[PDB]
């Protein structure tokens, strides 16, 4: 048996709600010390990672081992089911033909219990050793998603170019371009809106506006975003849960 | 490619 | 003539929007003590009974029984046309090839005059005996609404269970099976979240969900729904209208 | 040089939405006193002449008259770009391939630049000497906006019909038939609700449901509207802003 | 049977007067 | 046309 009871639902929709567009099929690994679950789209140049660990939980069991795989779509249709103040609880039996979702509210009254068809998905989990990057930076989520958003609509790429104490994203398109500059600092009254960087060497690559619109979906899990980014290498968008990450590797564009 | 490109 | 004065209009728009889709075309029969109207769908296994009665209006005449048929597509683009704070009338004179509705503000000003043309429809109007029935219950229109809207997501059915002191929605289809069971309660902080329960017999219905996705759009004009199921018979939901109701009775599926 | 900043960027996305459907390519002209611009849509029955002063900017410098000419869909693309307390500064040089929008914020930090490519237009601007006009309104922009809206689902003509001490809309059609009548009042809580009318000749005019429906975006400017009407001549919209205009010349139904 | 039919099986055996 | 119209 699986046992997990997220505190809020909600929280388990808004992970979802991060990969759900961008990958469809996707199996979750669970285990004794929380849960991960890992895809690639059908482009194969972006790669999305999950860890769930145990403290984001409220009471979590895994007496073995389970991998359970499911269809985004389906799920996310499930998880219009529970409102934002019930429990969701996970429960599965060893080998699953299915999952069980279990919507439960405060005052012990409204049980709402779903169980889900599972999939037969191949498990190509990825043990990813942290790189070292050129670059890091992080800002908010919500101020990274307008940039990305705003430029968008110039191209179908963006190029982000790290200097010392400056980014630059820029967009150059038919009907004419556009630039956000953006430098750090640090308010203390609220340091959530701060913007942060650590630069090693500069960077200057390209991405994907499609890719890009898909990653500032993890805005729905984190106030801020980590950006690491280097010039030999995928960049890494990475959303920071209550004890987890929502992390997107992302290929660069040649060019 | 993405796989390839991050288990370098 | 009829005259007929709601106090406000808005009251007219939310029962048309009610009934509005799931039946297109019908016939409002108005006498001495109100306007009543009923329909049937296409199908001819939903069936929608309106009754307003005088009480409802600050003003009504009716001298003569007059029936009245429209359609209600058209009805309803004539009801985006006054403020929620307006004074509806409705005018008709004996034989009428049409229907007037008279919007009138508050300070003496803004009268919209609409005008529209009638139809003629076969009026089968059904005295409907009261039967009685195995269970009863009420609840929250909304919460009626969320349980019927996320079960039709899993099936095209939905089977509504009755027991003691349980009431119990399930659907079952392809991608998996949900159900949602709650209880009564009375919560005297706010009584329009009770829901309350009176089983002689237990109950177990099946209904197709196009239908309840339709009837559940009564909640535009009550807070709470009343259901009286039987094994016998076909359900009734009802809305209930300062001095009226507007009610759907839906045949089972019998399997 | 043009160097024009607002003080609010949401100001001139306003200004752009009320213009942005019913016409796409319009030739921005700026010299000494402001900005002006004109346009007339594909189907010839409808004129926009919009007018910014210089007192609507706080910043606001032309040493030379200079046209930019915009496709008003790509430059709308870029005023979903800033914050709606963000300044936003126009900037051209002289005969420009492209307009700059610097978008900048109150904090020192955000910069956003944008360089939006100019396009090749046809400036027929016209000289429109004020006509007289057989009556005058005007009423709430939301008050208009909702007959217009409401009588459009009844039909593709309203017909406004003025006589002494009111005013009538009108539309017929297959459905059924409407009409709003409304009379001059001033109520002294909010005369911003205030219904005003100045007639010197009865007039009936009719217009084409799509047309107003499309000047009523002006709303995103003025609380009020001024109509304009005459039974020789197109029919005059008319939305303020701080220091300026948008106006609507429409032809009507015959 | 529709769901007229089912609302009057038992009113069509009684005379409406 | 509106040009028209309005230059009369």
């Amino acid at each position: 048996m699986l046992e997990a009871k997220f505190e809020e639902a909600s929280l388990f929709k808004r992970i979802i709600d991060g990969f759900k567009d961008c990958v469809q099929l996707v199996n979750f690994q669970c285990k004794e010390d929380g849960i991960i679950a890992q895809a690639v789209d059908d482009s194969r140049v972006l790669l999305v990672s999950l860890e769930i660990g145990v403290e984001a939980f409220q009471e979590y069991r895994c007496d073995h081992p389970v991998t359970l795989g499911m269809d985004l779509t389906s799920l996310s249709k499930i998880l219009r089911c529970g409102n934002n103040t019930d429990t969701l609880t996970l429960i599965a039996d060893n080998t699953p033909d299915s999952i069980i979702l279990l919507f439960e509210d405060t005052k012990k009254d409204r049980i709402a219990e779903y169980s889900l068809k599972l999939m037969d998905i191949d498990a190509d989990f990825l043990k990813i050793e942290e790189l070292q990057y050129d670059s890091t930076l992080s800002l908010p989520s919500s101020e990274f998603s307008k940039i990305v958003r705003d430029l968008s609509q110039l191209s179908d790429s963006i190029n982000i170019m790290i200097t010392k104490e400056t980014i630059k994203f820029v967009a150059d398109g038919d009907i004419g371009s556009g630039s956000v500059i953006i430098k750090p600092f640090v308010d203390m009254e609220h340091p959530e809106t701060s913007i942060k960087l650590e630069m090693d060497q500069p960077v200057d690559l390209t991405f994907g506006a499609k890719y890009l619109l898909d990653i500032i979906k993890g805005s729905s899990l984190s106030d801020r975003v980590g950006i690491r980014l280097s010039s030999e290498a995928p960049a890494l968008f990475q959303f920071d849960l209550k004890s987890g990450f929502l992390q997107f590797f992302l290929a660069p564009k040649f060019n | 490619g993405i796989a390839a490109m991050l288990q370098r």
